[PDB]
């Protein structure tokens, strides 16, 4: 009943060779101009966008917070000892810092020494290309005290207490608004509260706040948060090898042998939050140094 | 050994009719007089049974449930749900926190399965419900002489062996062997089909059981006259009762559109698998594991199943059978509706559905002149001629020399359709009077009538004498008639234009060849005459005498002749011509005689004018018919005693080599060889039936007709089509809906099969070039079970896009359903465009957000990751899960949307297959709602409060609504093109590829 | 900002055109 092999007609697969010849040529031509036409229309939508802003900014409207050891599952789980058991979070963090070496921030032409101290926001006129390719404002790996990269101690992190330094999610255009007077949750725990976002860590219940001994956070200058002298970004695009602000927190007395959870709320007016994504505005990371 | 019985039950029966009085009484033992004792009644009552057919088979409620739940489509989708929860057992050992879209997919489709059976069954109870409330029979008692005394008791507790008496009025109840008539002119017609009441004589007459006079059938029922019997047969051992249980006992076959239903399934099946397996080798030559191969494998053969399809072809079936309902045209089955349609060949029955089984005046002789009385059942026909003097002596005649009058109740009921006690000419005479010379009930006493004298055997004579109406003084009038050759000669006056005139043989023979004139058409004549008798040679008071006939038998005044016979009914002649036009082979199956076959085959339209058979050749040319070739007949009839000593091998030949054939005195299981013999040669036949002769060929048929009245209970459960109204026009009406709905069928299913590519393609290259979802699941049965439900279905409201009742029937191994020409439209061409359509808005919606849709490319990895929550787009943004999930999950909703948009054109393009959009127009109101339900409800789905959170189809910016119109626009203008195309060149490529 | 859309007036002129477009398909079925 698979015969369909040949036949008398000369038939191959079911019809003729001609039939073929014909066939083919028509879905080339046809399928052909099907992918020209959608071409041409991808195109035309092409030149609908612009080279320096999205069209579409609304999807990202509560920033998000992320780390430097991006688990499996949000959790850090390892042995004080055992140097490869956390292997893949320092390697981790290498190669995220391997760009805020001072040896890659070296070009004058491209980089531009804040300060010290963190500042007002630094907007560089328009987004439009009528200037030049805009500057960025270096970041060095020293100003996360005691979690800094390769200068002294390589630590890796762990020789016991680890360290997890937290990154606001770069968005075009964005300027980060601290809070003010309404506060029923910006506690003291720095005096720095204009030019500079606020993030703290705690625990999520009764639980994980009491098994969380101690935490201190490491900023410019000593601030827990982000310096507003390095917003807003102007895109890939205007500001290539751009370097946002980092800020890490170290947990020193820690239960080991125990797996416990911690929430780092970014504070702020321009801050949303969301219960269905955990990432938009807070953060959080289940630790556990068995030993 | 089952197969053995039905042959038993297939072969001609035989009897033992042929004994001496004395003869069977020893063969039963019963009295001739006095039948038998009470007692032994007993003894044949609880031995064989009573005397009742043995109830047909019950199939119980659920068992139509679970029928329509298998089926065949329902099975393809069954095993799509199988392979469903197959995949996702192998997806569960196997992948971190699996996805629940396979278990939603499969649950869905058995659901799909459940909901068209109950629907399914819902609509075949309700036909079998009214049809239980069209069936109810009362039982009717038999008149026993037990004891040698007379009582009436229930026709089942009547025995073998015991005389019954059957008055004049009542049916036979069992099969009797006569053995003292009285005139007894029982109505064999459902069970032989004799037309004309044939007589009951106690005397053996014909070897056959059925022609011989000395034997009474089951469901006969007693015309005239009185006779008694002995019980021969009885229950289920009867005649009719026998051929019963062989309807029972018969196949009822594959109907040709399940088998089109089922080739359809099988090139879903070869495109699903086709595609699966070319995929699977592509999957594991990129990079994929085994694993994940046969996931694919088995998602790719079930999204290429046409799940929604199921309840659009059933409700798109129930629309055109609910249509036949509403003109008293009810199907049984579901896909019977479609039947008539690839019908090429409609073998009929004569009696009872052809004609109307009522003996009716059918032409009278007046003045030397034929004139022709309307046949017609509802009075519809021309008017004959009655201004003449001579039309009221025949109307006198006919009015006041007959027996009875019609009943009781018999007031509000028309004239032709009312009861009447007597026998079959004289109601017709009755009907003609009470349609064309006002009423008989005031005309017959009006003249008060003294001495009647019936009929005799010897000297056969039927007159009455009656006084004179109102002042003309003739004093008296004698009537008589009878047989034409009889009454002429005991006449010596003629009227003519009013007067009187001598018996000249020159208009003697006048009336001579009229009589053969309407014997040869097929007509029972009788003559009629009367006679005034001077007042004064014989008295004007009390005068006359019946021992020595003193009215003079001869010298009576001759006025005309009355012929008469069943007429066809209304609306066959012209139902036969429309089913010859649309190239119907039109095949005449009766039990009658051939004399009155051939008539009415030449009446009706089965025999055309020009056509002569093998006899009327050789009668044309004084020759013995063994003489003429049988090429150079186009007719023929052929005769049920030639047809039982003719073999398989001949059959073929009468049917091939002759045009318009009629088969006469063919018994029941002759029937079902014909039958059977049309079917050898790979047509569809069609049997139209009313008689119990006729349900072993109304079961066998590919579909069976039944009359809703005229038609007998066994006949009428057997078939596949009951006609409410027994209006033959219905055939006509069958076969255009068959039709009509098998073209709709074909728009259809393309329509619901174009929209598998822009369906699976979205998930074929989320696997090829490792780019985000461009379509979710969800989406994907918001479309096929939800927007385009109603579009499919109002594409069944669609009209013919020519002259549908001209075109040849379907050839069932050329013209399919589903051919390689719909899957090239679909799958080929108008699919891809509405794929390309969607991933357009794809691209639109990412890149405007700002993924590129050049940055996609092997984005997915870290797209669906739920950890990686600083994703960079095509500006250095950094993207959480969720940010980049709800810009996904409202990209799929417009993916959604944008099918409904291609799906705009799809459903005009496929409104018309060689037509125009313009030339057809979208005149289809359901069609037009149908794409404003589709656009709002797809608009819903999407703005709705709540959809993001429920079905995770967050809502559109409106720029996005006109990513799909350039290309809807273009599937119609090439389309349309397409078409103009098949329309100015009707050739080869554009005709043999792309019309589907 | 440019980092909110007004996601209401959408929405609500969203169940506005389904439902006019499907009272006026229920007018053309239900035409009399
Ligand atoms: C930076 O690193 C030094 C290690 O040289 C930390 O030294 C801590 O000194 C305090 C004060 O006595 C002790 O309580 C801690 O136990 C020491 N920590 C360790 C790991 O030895 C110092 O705290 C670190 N941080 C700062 C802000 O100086
Ligand atoms: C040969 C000629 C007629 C074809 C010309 C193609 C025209 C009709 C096509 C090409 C590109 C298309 C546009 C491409 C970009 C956009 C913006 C998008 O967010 C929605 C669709 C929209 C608004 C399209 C409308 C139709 C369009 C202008
Ligand atoms: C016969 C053919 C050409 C008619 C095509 C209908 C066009 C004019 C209609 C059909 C559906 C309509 C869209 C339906 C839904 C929306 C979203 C709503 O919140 C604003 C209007 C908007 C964006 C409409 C724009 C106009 C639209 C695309
Ligand atoms: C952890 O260490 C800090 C050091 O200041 C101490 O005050 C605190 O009580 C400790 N908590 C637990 C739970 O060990
Ligand atoms: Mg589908
Ligand atoms: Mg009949
Ligand atoms: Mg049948």
């Amino acid at each position: 009943k698979k015969f369909i092999w040949n036949s008398e007609k000369k038939e191959f697969l079911g019809r003729t060779g001609g039939s073929w010849f014909k066939i083919l040529l028509f879905y080339v031509i046809f399928y052909g101009c099907l992918a020209g036409i959608f071409i041409g229309t991808i195109q035309v939508m092409l030149l609908t966008i612009s080279e320096f802003k999205p069209t579409y900014q609304d999807r990202v409207a509560p920033p998000g917070l992320t780390q430097i050891p991006q688990s499996q599952k949000t959790e850090i789980s390892f042995r004080p000892n055992d140097p490869q058991s956390y292997e893949s979070y320092v390697v981790s963090i290498v190669r995220f810092l391997e760009k805020y070496k001072d040896l890659a921030q070296k070009d004058d032409m491209i980089f531009e020494d804040c300060g010290n101290v963190p500042s007002e926001l630094k907007e560089r006129g328009e987004y439009n290309n009528e200037r030049g390719e805009r500057k960025v404002c270096r970041f060095r790996l020293e100003w996360l005290g005691n979690c800094s990269g390769l200068n002294d101690e390589t630590y890796g992190y762990k020789d016991g207490k680890p360290c997890v330094i937290i990154k606001l999610n770069r968005v075009l255009g964005f300027k980060p608004k601290p809070p003010k007077n309404e506060s029923l949750e910006t506690y003291p725990v720095m005096k720095y509260n204009p030019y500079v976002l606020p993030v703290h860590c705690t625990g999520k219940r009764d639980e994980d706040k009491e098994k969380v001994g101690t935490m201190e956070y490491f900023g410019l200058g000593g601030y827990p948060g982000f310096p507003l002298q390095y917003y807003p970004y102007y895109g890939k695009l205007l500001q290539p090898k751009y370097l946002q602000p980092l800020m890490a927190v170290q947990f020193t007395n820690l239960t080991m042998d125990t797996e416990i959870r911690i929430e780092c709320k970014a504070y702020g007016e321009n801050i949303g939050y969301s219960e269905k994504d955990r990432f938009q505005g807070r953060f959080d990371v289940k630790i556990e140094v068995k030993s | 050994k089952e197969r053995d019985m039905d042959e038993l039950k297939k072969e001609v029966s035989m009897d033992d009719h042929k004994l001496s009085l004395d003869e069977l009484h020893r063969k039963y033992g019963t009295d001739l007089s006095r039948g038998l004792t009470p007692a032994r009644a007993a003894e044949i009552l609880a031995r064989d049974g009573p005397n009742a057919l043995t109830p047909p088979p019950t199939t119980p409620e659920w068992v139509k449930f679970c029928r329509q739940l298998f089926g065949g489509f329902s099975m393809l989708l069954w095993i799509g749900a199988i392979l469903c929860f197959l995949a996702y057992g192998i997806q569960a050992a196997t992948e971190e926190e699996p996805q629940n879209d396979n278990l939603y997919l499969g649950v869905v489709l058995s659901a799909v399965v459940i909901i068209t059976g109950c629907f399914s069954y819902y609509q075949e109870a309700k036909s079998s419900k009214i049809m239980e409330s069209f069936k109810n029979m009362v039982p009717q008692q038999a008149l026993v002489i037990r004891n040698g005394e007379k009582m009436s008791i229930n026709a089942e507790e009547v025995v073998v062996g015991d005389l019954v008496e059957v008055k004049g009025g009542d049916r036979i109840p069992a099969d009797l062997r006569i053995i003292s008539a009285n005139g007894c002119k029982v109505d064999n017609s459902s069970l032989t089909g004799e037309s004309e009441p044939q007589t009951r004589s106690p005397d053996f007459t014909n070897e056959n059981p059925l022609e011989t006079r000395n034997i009474a059938f089951f469901s006969t029922n007693c015309v005239e006259g009185t006779a008694r019997g002995i019980v021969v047969y009885t229950g289920d051992r009867t005649v009719m009762g026998r051929i019963a249980t062989l309807a029972s006992g018969l196949e009822g076959g594959q109907t040709p559109i399940a088998a089109e239903i089922e080739h359809f399934i099988h090139i879903i099946t070869g495109v699903a698998v086709f595609l699966g397996v070319s995929f699977f080798i592509l999957s594991l030559i990129l990079e994929y594991t085994w694993l994940e191969a046969v996931i694919f494998l088995i998602g790719i053969i079930v999204a290429n199943v046409p799940e929604g399809l199921l309840a659009t072809v059933t409700v798109c079936l129930t629309l055109t059978a609910k249509r036949m309902a509403r003109k008293n045209c009810l199907v049984k089955n579901l896909e019977a509706v479609e039947t008539l349609g690839s019908t090429s060949t409609i073998c009929s029955d004569k009696t009872g559905t052809l004609t109307q089984n009522r003996m009716t005046v059918a032409h009278m002789w007046s003045d030397n002149q034929i004139h022709e009385a309307d046949t017609t059942e509802n009075q519809s026909g021309v008017s004959f001629d009655k201004t003449s003097a001579t039309w009221l002596a025949l109307s006198r005649i006919a009015g006041l020399c007959n027996r009875a009058v019609f009943q009781a109740n018999q007031e509000n009921l028309p004239i032709l359709k009312r009861a009447v006690a007597g026998d079959a000419s004289e109601s017709a005479l009755l009907k003609c009077i009470e349609l064309c010379c006002g009423s008989v009930k005031e005309m017959r006493e009006r003249y008060t009538k003294i001495v009647e004298i019936p009929f005799n055997s010897t000297n056969k004579y039927q007159l009455s004498i009656h006084k004179n109406p109102n002042t003309a003084e003739p004093r008296h009038l004698l009537v008589m008639k009878g047989a034409p050759e009889r009454i002429l000669d005991r006449c010596s006056s003629i009227l003519i234009h009013g007067k009187e005139q001598p018996l000249d043989e020159e208009l003697k023979d006048a009336f001579q060849n009229a009589y053969l004139e309407l014997g040869g058409l097929g007509e029972r004549v009788l003559g009629f005459c009367h006679l005034f008798l001077p007042d004064e040679q014989f008295p004007e008071g009390f005068q006359f005498d019946t021992d020595d006939v003193n009215f003079p038998l001869d010298n009576l005044c001759f006025v005309g002749l009355i012929s008469m016979i069943d007429p066809p009914r209304a609306a066959v002649p012209d139902a036969v011509g429309k089913c010859r036009s649309a190239g119907i082979k039109v095949i005449m199956v009766t039990g009658d005689h051939p004399i009155t076959a051939k008539a009415i085959a030449k009446g009706v339209g089965i025999i055309s004018e020009g056509n002569e058979t093998v006899e009327d050749i050789a009668a044309r040319l004084n020759i013995p018919v063994s003489q003429v070739n049988p090429r150079d007949a186009k007719a023929c009839v052929v005769h049920g005693s030639d047809l039982k000593d003719m073999t398989s091998e001949q059959l073929d030949d009468i049917l091939k080599y002759h045009t318009e054939i009629v088969f006469a005195r063919t018994s029941p299981q002759q029937k079902l060889i014909i039958v059977e013999g049309c079917q050898r040669q790979g047509a569809i036949v069609a049997v139209t039936g009313d008689g119990v002769n006729d349900s072993p060929a109304s079961k066998k048929a590919d579909i069976g007709v039944a009359m809703g009245i005229a038609g007998s209970d066994v006949s009428k459960q057997a078939a596949d089509m009951i006609l409410l109204d027994d209006n033959f026009a219905s055939i006509v009406t069958g076969v255009e809906e068959g039709r009509l709905i098998f073209d709709n069928l074909k728009k259809s299913i393309a329509y619901t099969l174009t929209s598998n590519i822009p369906e699976i393609t979205p998930f074929l290259i989320f696997i090829i070039a490792n780019i985000p979802l461009p379509l979710g699941t969800v989406t994907i049965l918001c479309i096929d079970l939800g927007t385009d439900m109603v579009p499919a279905i109002s594409l069944a409201y669609e009209q013919a896009e020519s002259d549908i009742m001209k075109r040849q029937p379907r050839n069932p191994k050329t013209d399919k359903l589903v051919n390689e020409q719909l899957i090239s439209m679909a799958y080929g061409q108008i699919g891809m465009i509405q794929a390309l359509g969607g991933f357009f808005t794809y691209f639109v919606i990412l890149a405007e957000n700002g993924f590129l849709p050049i940055h996609l490319l092997g984005l997915r990895v870290n797209w669906d990751d739920r950890w990686i929550n600083d994703v960079e787009d095509s500006y250095g943004q950094q993207w959480t899960y969720e940010q980049r999930k709800i810009v996904e999950f409202t990209c799929h909703t417009p993916f959604f949307v944008t099918i409904v948009v291609v799906q705009w054109a799809d459903l005009v393009i496929c409104k018309t297959r060689r037509n125009s959009v313009f030339q057809q127009g979208m005149k289809n109101k359901i069609l037009i709602f149908g794409l404003f339900e589709e656009t709002a409800l797809a608009a819903f789905l999407s703005y709705c409060p709540g959809m993001g959170v429920a079905l995770r189809m967050y809502p559109l910016k409106p720029t996005w609504w006109f990513c799909a119109f350039p290309y809807s626009l273009l599937i119609f203008v090439y389309d349309e093109v397409r078409k103009l195309i098949i329309r100015r060149r009707p050739g080869g490529w554009v005709e043999k590829e792309t019309y589907y | 900002d440019p980092f909110y859309y007004d996601y209401e007036t959408v929405r609500n002129g969203g169940l506005i055109f389904a439902a006019l477009a499907f009272i006026v398909g229920l007018i053309i079925i239900l035409s009399k």
